[PDB]
RNA sequence: GAAAUUGUUGAAAGGGAAGGGCAUUUGAUCAGACAGGCCAGCAUCAGUUUUGGUGGCAGGAUAAAUCCAUAGGAAUGUAGCUUGCCUCGGUAAGUAUUAUAGCCUGUGGGAAUACUGCCAGCUGGGACUGAGGACUGCGACGUAAGUCAAGGAUGCUGGCAUAAUGGUUAUAUGCCGCCCGUCUUGAAA
RNA sequence: AAGCUCGUAUCAGUUUUAUGAGUAAAUAUGUAAGAAGUCCUUGUUUAAUUGAACGUGGACAUUUGAAUGAAGAGCUUUUAGUGGGCCAUUUUUGGUAAGAACUGGCGAUGCGGGAUGAACCGAACGUAGAGUUAAGGUGCCGGAAUACACGCUCAUCAGACACCACAAAAGGUGUUAGUUCAUCUAGACAGCCGGACGGUGGCCAUGGAAGUCGGAAUCCGCUAAGGAGUGUGUAACAACUCACCGGCCGAAUGAACUAGCCCUGAAAAUGGAUGGCGCUCAAGCGUGUUACCUAUACUCUACCGUCAGGGUUGGAUGCCCUGACGAGUAGGCAGG
RNA sequence: GCAGUCAAGCGACAUUGCUAUGUCGGCUCUUCCUAUCAUACCGAAGCAGAAUUCGGUAAGCGUUGGAUUGUUCACCCACUAAUAGGGAACGUGAGCUGGGUUUAGACCGUCGUGAGACAGGUUAGUACCCUACUGAU
RNA sequence: UUUGCUCCACACAAUAUAGAUGGAUACGAAUAAGGCGUCCUUGUGGCGUCGCUGAACCAUAGCAGGCUAGCAACGGUGCACUUGGCGGAAAGGCCUUGGGUGCUUGCUGGCGAAUUGCAAUGUCAUUUUGCGUGGGGAUAAAUCAUUUGUAUACGACUUAGA
RNA sequence: CUGACCGAGUAGUGUAGUGGGUGACCAUACGCGAAACUCAGGU
């Protein structure tokens, strides 16, 4: 009888099921022959704002996603089994969070734009102290006078998960002591990266990436990768 | 004691316009004759319209197990009525035989559902030849290759009633 | 089911080395030793390449079986108090009266003092039990850190001193002055 | 010169009842007979009964098996080989149907054992009963004479010849037992 | 109780054969299973001895008209007690929780078991010896196995054997076993982290209400996915977070339902009882397998008496043999 | 309760309008139950303090003096932390009280021809035995 | 009290046994672990060994256990002494030096058993009590009567008087 | 208006348990055992 109660609630949304998969599966498959030039690109964390100005950005062709194992189905992971003249190779190359851009215009000017492509990311960099007073939205990045103080809502946030040790007199938030947060040239811990989130501090840059590319009359994968 | 199993063919005493019935048979397990006819007799009355006073025993056979020294996984389909409406039920039991394999299931109906003898249906026992067709866990943990486990806590018996040696275990 | 037996992983570190008798357990390692009687939980222990151990119980059932994963996670606290020891830091906070935190030798046991809880004249004093240092933070404004290798010591402490400064009679929505703990890491 | 009731002497018991029933120990008391009275042992017997050993058969699929010969299959894959680092002899996954283990399935071959029933087969040990009182009858072993386990115990031996066995009672203990009559469908009330 | 006439006697609290009686069973209820019966022939109200009726001649004696059992059947005189009984089972009626019809017990009844009991399970009773059982038990009281084997129980009022003085639905994140869906090595769940988007701060009310104080609604563009947003929330925002999706984690997981044991459901007053002691792989529960204890029951034998059948012309109401049996209130007889 | 309402199971929860014919009572006494009035310890409540509501275990203690009913019906004042509910034949007649009920006399109302009765109201009335307990050889 | 008590030695009785007919044979802890011997760099160490019951260990031969002769050991053990110890939970028991006295079945010989007539528990121990002999030690209390009351119905209790 | 392994061995019912279930009720073993109904035929 003792087993584990769920918190499921009467959500407006369902699962996709395994129907959703299945479909991507032949959608990728009619696109690997409906589009001249293929791609192997990795996304493993962007916006979503930023996926949908890609899907805009250029000329009429398609941005194909799903899970790696699906894709790598529909590519095939063995040469045998490739659906396509070396496809195998290129779903060898699929890694990490993979997308497929099919278009048809030239192989160069697909890669140059992703060289080209650059936006603003988040830490997930340079040092940055909090002020030794009364900690602003901003934390301090911008000038006191333009930012507003924090709201204290946020302030047991800030207690039981960023470890900063805020103290609420005059409950607009304040420290005892200016807290450093971030190193110079290091990979933030979560709670580190979480802190920049929460303040705004999109300091990171994020820029396109891909391992290889793939033509239908090549017959092979092409191995370029630039970031 | 231990259960037998006969094997009982009905013959629907033929009259004129109705000679040579079908023979209908079945498989009855039960302690001695007696008790596997009035099985085959109850079973064959609800299956179609016969009774004993209109029908007789072909024969009756004891059928001795092909290989009474190896290891089978029984696979049981039974039927049993509980105190509320009766439903099915499929067990696999590890034994040696198909008798030990109705015993040893005899005993865990009547102990895990208060199943008596009365309300116990036999639907059917197979063999299993395969392996990887096995569901049931208990069973299945058998089959891993090399299988060696201890006994700990052996408990010894005494004769008399006294002991100066203050007994351990293993 | 009654499995025919079920074991749990114990993962050594090998600078640290335990030894294993008749349940009593013994560990070993730079940052002292610690010991537990497991003489009521019915488990077996068995060595592998000294760097792993693996407890198995034959025949247990779900209740024991949850006896055995307890006892891992017994031998795993146990290792890492004593490869990393537990750094239990407290924080007190009040609104009108300042809460007074030191440490008595009274009756050499090494007391903890607290004095001017809400304005209240009786003065409670905490028995540090044994293996736990205690010391006050530096630079950091009423924080109080406890420290010690093992685990259930620590964390008695700590709950013992949030426990003295439990508010009666009043509202708790609005007396915020008490004993907390700010964080559990390692001292490491 | 009775019982109810009371005192002296002798015996016995008595931890909130006594009295009674079956059964025996201890104390007291008591009748009887011995060219054959009381108490027991051994041998072989008639009847009842209880517990063991052991032998020959009647049935199973003429037990099933096991085992043997043959054909085939498989992995909780035997040897060998390939890959892997290498704790250089290790085991991890691929192959490999008997090779440096063996397993299962079908067929055929010679036996026992198990279960079951029979024996108008044999035999050891223990307990109770000795009822009838010259023959007549039914049966068995013997050429016969005769004998016998065949319509109910005989033969030998020892102690005592007395409170030894045994009866009465006092009291010790195993168990049980409610207070008599009438009435009430029902009472100890 | 006294008996009387006949005697192999017709019978039966029972079955079978045949069939009435019933949209209509079963249990019961009715008649028969013939020697006092059947058949050929023939003597003394119809037109006619045509026929009823009772006789004579002739044909069948008993596989003679089914099974089983029968200390025989019928008959006469007279009378002691009760004429209000109680308990239990079936059917019918009444009924939130008793009245008519049936049969067995107690009353009149001992003996073993349920620690005892009038309604229960065995079994009905002479005095004795030996053995086997019934119900009931094999941890002690208590004579018998801390017997064997398979599964369940942690109960802070567990549990511990029909009548017996008795509760369930339902709830439990206690525990054991099963039925059906639903996702699964082109990746099931836990866990980690990333996305969770623009029209739109959708139309109304507004001072603010921007996904969330409210009303009607609830769509378009792109996705692998994203609900005009499941909740936390600052006066609004915002932010956090849910559904959903991506990856790493690497083998079953998740939902409902079913029935075995346990708690609640099942709360009072002197202190208390599975009978007590007492027990937890039970000495508890369900089931299977063996040997054990015995009642006044059963089997073998000794004796008293009652009854019955035979023998006895050489104490006759006398003596011998064989067989069955021994309950009992009111009451009858007989012998003392 | 009446008459509906939908519906997981085989009709639960929720849901629609209104809606005294008896005698027991009191003084003392001992004990027991919790369904806790007060006291101890805690949780939830708009607990800012103070005061207060409910809920959990806990019966040791405390649970009254008075206007007033014979009274069964049962209402008020004041103190106190509070003045909680029950059992022991709704304990307590060889303990008391007979208070009320109930003989023999008598007065008023109804009926009854009458004697009398009440639907009724009033008056006056007859342990020294055993055990248990407390003390003590 | 003309010698009572008590202890020791020795002799007959009664009196019985909740029931002898070789020995109640001494570590502790756990039972998902232990006992024993050994070794080390002494610990929760390494090695070998053992359980699966005491079905064991000790002891056990002689007329209910006689009278005698030798051998080899100098051990085994009953008896009264004797030296030094331990034990207080109900110690009243458990250790050990020294000899003396026996037996020794450790080994080998000499004589006797009979008739209890074929078994009859065939009497072989410990608890209590008194009288019959010898040797050790000393020559007191309570109650009643009276009497004071810290007390009481009476008992009882608290006190004093050669 | 007839036959049938047709309702169906279903409903129902006699007998026994120290059978289950608090109760309502249910199952087992020894037996009996239908009708409406179904197919065809009849008219």
């Amino acid at each position: 009888r003792s087993k584990r109660s769920k918190l499921v609630t009467l959500a407006q949304t369902d699962k996709k099921g395994r129907e959703n998969k299945e479909r991507i599966f032949d959608e990728v498959r009619e696109a690997l022959d409906t589009y001249r030039y293929v791609w192997v690109l990795h996304l493993d964390d962007v916006r979503t704002p930023v996926l949908q100005e890609i899907r805009t950005s250029w000329a009429g062709s398609k941005l194909i996603m799903g899970k790696r194992k699906v894709l790598q189905k529909a590519l095939g992971e063995k040469r045998e089994e490739e659906y396509k003249e070396n496809l195998y190779q290129l779903s060898k190359l699929c890694s990490g969070v993979t997308g497929l851009l099919f278009t048809d215009e030239d192989v160069n000017t697909v890669k140059e734009y992703f060289k080209s492509y650059v936006r603003s990311d988040y830490s997930r960099p340079l040092t940055f102290t909090i002020p030794e007073g009364i900690v602003y939205s901003r934390g301090g990045q911008i000038p006191a006078e333009e930012d507003v103080p924090m709201i204290h809502s946020l302030e047991p946030t800030m207690r039981n998960k960023f470890e900063i040790p805020t103290k609420i007199k005059a409950g607009k938030i304040t420290i005892d002591s200016p807290y450093l947060v971030c190193t110079e040239g290091e990979k933030l811990d979560v709670r580190q990266a979480l802190i920049l989130k929460q303040f705004g501090i999109a300091a990171s840059e994020f820029k396109v990436k891909v391992s290889a590319y793939y033509d239908n009359d090549s017959s092979t994968v092409e191995s370029t990768n630039i970031n | 004691a231990h259960f037998k199993e006969y094997q009982v063919i009905g013959r629907r005493l033929p009259t004129e316009s109705v000679p040579e019935p079908k023979l209908f048979r079945m498989r009855i397990f039960a302690s001695n004759e007696v008790i596997a006819k009035s099985r085959y007799w109850y079973f064959l009355q609800k299956l179609h319209k016969v009774k004993k006073a209109s029908g007789e025993i072909v024969s009756i056979n004891q059928i001795n197990e092909a290989h009474p020294t190896k290891v089978k996984n029984f696979g049981v389909w039974v039927r049993y009525d509980s105190r509320s409406g009766t439903h099915n039920m499929y067990k696999e039991i590890r034994d040696v035989s198909r008798v030990a394999a109705v015993e040893t299931l005899y005993q865990d109906m009547a102990a895990r559902h208060r199943a008596r003898f009365r309300s116990i249906h036999i639907l059917k026992v197979a063999e299993i030849e395969k392996t990887a067709d096995v569901k049931r866990q208990y069973v299945k943990q058998f089959l891993t290759k090399d299988l060696k486990f201890p006994l700990p806590h052996r408990v010894q018996k005494s004769t008399k009633t006294f002991s100066y040696k203050r007994p351990s275990t293993f | 089911m009654k499995y025919i037996q079920t074991e749990q992983q114990i993962e050594v570190p090998e600078g640290v080395t335990v030894s294993i008798k008749s349940r009593i357990v013994k560990v070993v390692g730079p940052r002292g030793t610690l010991t537990k009687n497991l003489k009521h939980i019915d488990v077996t222990f068995t060595k592998v390449n000294n760097q792993l151990i693996k407890v198995a119980v034959h025949n247990g059932g779900r209740k024991h079986v949850a006896a055995l994963r307890t006892v891992k996670s017994l031998v795993d606290n146990m290792i890492t108090g004593v490869t990393k020891g537990y750094k239990y830091k407290m924080r007190y906070v009040y609104a009108h009266f300042p809460i007074n935190v030191n440490i008595v030798e009274k009756d050499g046991a090494k007391f903890i003092e607290v004095r001017n809880f809400l304005g209240d004249k009786k003065i409670r004093n905490v028995p540090v039990r044994d293996g736990v240092t205690i010391e006050f933070s530096t630079n950091v404004k009423d924080e109080i850190v406890l420290s010690g290798n093992s685990v259930e010591d620590v964390s008695q402490n700590a709950a013992d001193l949030q426990q003295i400064c439990r508010v009666r009679n009043k509202d708790i929505r609005k007396f915020l002055d008490g004993i907390y703990v700010s964080h559990k890491g390692f001292i490491t």
